[PDB]
């Protein structure tokens, strides 16, 4: 859309409705008549149009309330609450902005925020943006975290995020004018290299992937239509799923040739009946010609009973002819039946070989995807974030994404290499404790109202702990932490000193011999200004690659190029890194998946915030005191950038509207 | 409500490929015996059918008869009516075998002949004769 109507759109935000936290603060006005709920969806879409027309610069609310005509600039608290609102929640005035109001003069309230991945950065910034205190704590020395990225020389590559999956309605949209990021779209023709080194023949390409596309809906029938949910009290994995329905295509296929042949034999059991007939038919004639020719030897002239058996019999032979006749008509037509059955036969399979191995690249490249092994998705929720896909195509950030984090982090205390080891909270407040990574003795003391822990999915899984909360965290948090998936996905980064391959194609797979082996190496890219090629690990591959030497997973790689290259096109590398995401200690893995046997549900658990006991029994119910954001707190964004800094921002409102009130709700 | 097309799932083939951790690979491999199992019996009977139609080789143009082109008569010789009582005797009712006997008499000239006649040729008689047959 276009219009104020597409400011709501690109704000993820219904143009003609009042979401509901907007009824939350604006109950007065929802509960309200017709009317007035059309004024406030025009001011608010009308703020955000301004606000998206001109992201470079802070709109202020006398700005905004310029550019309103009554009858919407009448009523100028309403333009308020409404533009107040909006500045809270990270819907205006979010990223990087040139401020028109200079910051209040002090600062209210204190806030330790655990992590600079821009789920911590982003929240950090609007919490400044509001006047309190923040310091954020990286065990890093670096800031962005899983937004990666790889320099030296003029070479180039992301090992994090790489992609903006869509700019219709994505915030980050909104960010790349704020930040110059060299958005590139992506050429989606992808060509399939079988294990020998030869191009998969258009026409299986096609038959193949249409095939994977239709077992997808498959799965989808089984679980929405078949109610196909739950097996042996455990739930359903989408890796099974596939399985059935592969299995029952397979077992359809078999049934169908049964049927065929079965009709063949029917048929020619009904020829060898006819037959039989046939010959008992000859036998009877044959005789039957005798006594004939025997009794027209009697010469005549004959006595009339003589006569009558030579007319007789004469009869009963044509009388046998003419059935034989017609029994040697219908042999012709089943003999012909059977030319026409043996003709057209059902397929002999479901899937050769060959097509097998193909359609594992495709389900590789879903274990891509969503970083881990279909073995463990929902069936029935491993898609839920689908409806909330932005529109237009895919880009790549050209120069390298770390450039946003980066952008994000000026103005701002962040304190690199600060590892938090323990989380303290209690009515009175919160205590942090961190160590120096590099000498891990020398400790540090954090104390605040509020803790923001954007501490990745995989450390809050990790067993032992690598962070003590203090008290622990309720069971309702820590189940969910279990139930939820933290998948992983690698990348190999080879830099070359020429371009060996075609340019005009981004690109280009190759398929695995096994099926335990889809996702090594399937999927090469060359994104990059430089001649920088990029290789996938994923699928159940990533895990084990983890423990191989780079040497031997570049070895590996080169191979495959020339097998499809030609062996003297492939120049050595300049310049390899591998990643190890599981690995890495400040992450214990890539990005978050609905395991089978969780929900998005979990995703909320996640986000929401934590409140001590009281102090003294008896005493006043406290105020929450830890918060959560990132990738594995956002419902209908998970396991990606936009998700976590939508996560940030809404952190941000939320601490905000506790510790500095907000009086934007009358 | 309705699978993709060409995609075959129905509730009970779902429960049957899954209750057993192997009944997926039981039912294939039935399956692919039982088809082996026709595959050989169609063998059987192409080789039973082909030595049945080597028996029939000659078809049974040696034993053809030409053909008898009498135009039907009005009159009846003296002959023909005794050709009629013989084939009553020997056939009934199946008045067009009689007809095709006697070569030149209609099937209703025929079924005539039993009236007209049967009362000095005792068609009765003859016809329960046949009958005791
Ligand atoms: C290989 C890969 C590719 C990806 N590709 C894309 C993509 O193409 N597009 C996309 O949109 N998204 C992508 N993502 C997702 C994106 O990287 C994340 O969603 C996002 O960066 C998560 O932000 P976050 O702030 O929630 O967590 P993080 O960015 O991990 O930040 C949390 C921070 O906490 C720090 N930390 C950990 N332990 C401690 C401790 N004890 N003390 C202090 N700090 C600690 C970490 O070092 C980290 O900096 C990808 C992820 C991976 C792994
Ligand atoms: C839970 N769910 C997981 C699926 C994610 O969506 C994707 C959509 C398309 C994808 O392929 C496009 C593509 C083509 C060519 C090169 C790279 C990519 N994409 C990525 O590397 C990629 C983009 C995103 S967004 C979150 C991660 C991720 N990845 C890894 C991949 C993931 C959304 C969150």
């Amino acid at each position: 859309p276009s219009g104020v109507e597409g400011a709501a759109f690109q704000s993820r935000l219904p143009h003609d409705r009042m979401t509901s936290q907007e009824a939350a603060c604006f109950p007065d006005i929802i509960s309200g008549p017709q009317q007035t709920q059309k004024v406030f969806l025009f001011i608010r879409n009308r703020t955000l149009q301004l606000w998206l027309d001109n992201p470079k610069i802070q709109l202020t609310f006398e700005a905004t309330l310029q550019q309103l005509e009554a009858p919407y600039n009448s009523d100028t608290v309403l333009v308020h609450r409404v533009h107040s609102y909006l500045e809270r929640h990270g819907l205006i005035n979010f990223g990087i902005y040139k401020r028109i109001k200079p910051l209040p003069t002090k600062k209210t309230g204190k806030v330790i925020i655990i992590g600079s991945g821009v789920s911590g950065l982003a929240a950090a910034r609007q919490l400044q943006s509001f006047g309190m205190d923040v310091t954020l704590l990286e065990a890093r020395d670096r800031v962005g975290g899983r937004v990666a990225t790889f320099r030296k020389g003029n070479y180039v590559a992301d090992l994090g995020a790489m992609v903006v999956t869509g700019l219709g309605g994505n915030p980050m949209a909104v960010v790349s004018k704020q930040v110059n990021m060299e958005l590139a779209k992506i050429k989606q023709k992808c060509p399939l290299y079988e294990a020998n080194g030869q191009a998969v023949p258009k026409e299986k390409d096609e038959m193949v992937e249409q095939e994977f596309n239709r077992l997808l809906e498959a799965t989808s029938y089984l679980s929405h239509q078949l109610d196909f949910n739950v097996l042996n009290n455990k739930p359903v994995s989408l890796g099974q799923a596939l399985e059935v329905v592969i299995q029952l295509q397979e077992k359809h296929v078999k049934d169908e040739q049964i049927e065929h042949w079965k009709k063949i034999v029917k048929t020619q059991e009904e020829l060898k009946e006819l037959l039989n007939k046939m010959v008992n038919l000859k036998e009877k004639i044959k005789e039957l010609h005798q006594q004939y020719k025997e009794a027209s030897e009697v010469k005549p002239p004959r006595d009339i009973t003589a006569e009558f058996l030579v007319k007789s019999k004469h009869r009963d032979l044509t009388a046998l002819c003419k059935e034989y006749d017609e029994l040697a008509e219908t042999q012709g037509k089943l003999e012909e039946k059977l030319q026409e059955l043996e003709a057209n036969p059902p397929s002999d399979v479901y899937l050769s070989s060959r097509d097998r191995q193909i359609l594992d690249w495709h389900f590789a490249n879903l274990e891509f995807a969503n970083a881990t092994p279909l073995s463990t998705l929902s069936l029935k929720h491993w898609d839920q974030d689908d409806d909330f896909e932005f529109t237009g195509s895919h880009l790549t950030v050209r120069n390298g994404y770390s450039c946003v984090p980066v952008a994000l982090a000026e103005g701002l205390d962040i304190k690199l290499n600060t590892a938090v080891r323990q989380v303290r909270y209690t009515a009175s407040g919160c205590e942090v404790i961190a160590v120096n990574t590099r000498s891990t003795s020398q400790t540090f003391i954090y104390k605040c109202d509020a803790v923001l822990c954007t501490l990745p999915l995989g450390v809050l899984k990790q067993q032992p702990p690598a962070v003590q909360f203090v008290p622990p965290l309720p069971e309702w948090k820590t189940s969910a932490v279990q139930r939820m998936g933290f998948g992983n996905l690698n990348k190999v980064v080879l830099c070359f000193d020429r371009v060996f391959w075609d340019p005009s194609v981004n690109l280009f797979g190759h398929v695995g011999s096994t099926t335990a082996s889809r996702g090594e190496l399937f999927l090469f890219w060359n994104l990059y200004k430089a001649p920088i090629l990029l290789a996938l690990v994923a699928g159940e591959a990533a895990g084990i690659m983890e423990n191989i030497s780079d040497d031997v997973i570049v070895g590996r790689c080169l191979a495959i190029l020339k097998g499809i290259f030609g062996s003297s096109a492939v120049p050595q590398p300049k310049e390899t890194v591998v990643s190890r995401w599981r690995a890495d200690p400040w992450a214990r893995g890539s990005y978050s998946y609905v395991a089978a046997g969780s929900s998005g549900n979990d995703y909320d658990l996640m986000a929401q915030p934590i409140t001590p006991g009281p102090s003294i029994p008896g005493a006043p119910q406290p105020i929450p005191r830890l918060f959560f954001a990132g990738e594995h707190t956002i419902r209908n964004y998970p396991a990606t950038v936009h998700g976590a800094l939508l996560s940030g921002l809404r952190e941000a409102g939320r601490i905000a509207d506790q510790f500095l009130g907000a009086m934007y709700t009358l | 409500r309705k699978p993709p097309k060409g995609m075959f799932l129905s509730q009970e083939d779902v429960e049957a490929v899954s209750a057993n951790a192997t009944a997926a690979t039981t039912v294939l491999r039935q399956l692919d015996m039982e088809l082996v199992s026709v595959k050989r019996q169609i063998q059987n009977i192409k080789q039973t059918n082909s030595a049945l139609k080597e028996k029939l080789d000659g078809g049974i143009e040696p034993y053809r008869l030409p053909e008898v082109i009498q135009k039907c008569n009005a009159r009846w010789t003296t002959e023909e009516q005794l050709l009629a009582v013989q084939a009553i005797r020997k056939y009934g009712r199946d008045f067009q075998a009689i007809s095709d006997v006697i070569g030149n008499k209609s099937v209703v000239q025929v079924k005539n002949f039993f009236v007209n006649y049967r009362r000095r040729f005792n068609i009765d008689e003859v016809l329960q004769e046949w009958e005791a047959e």
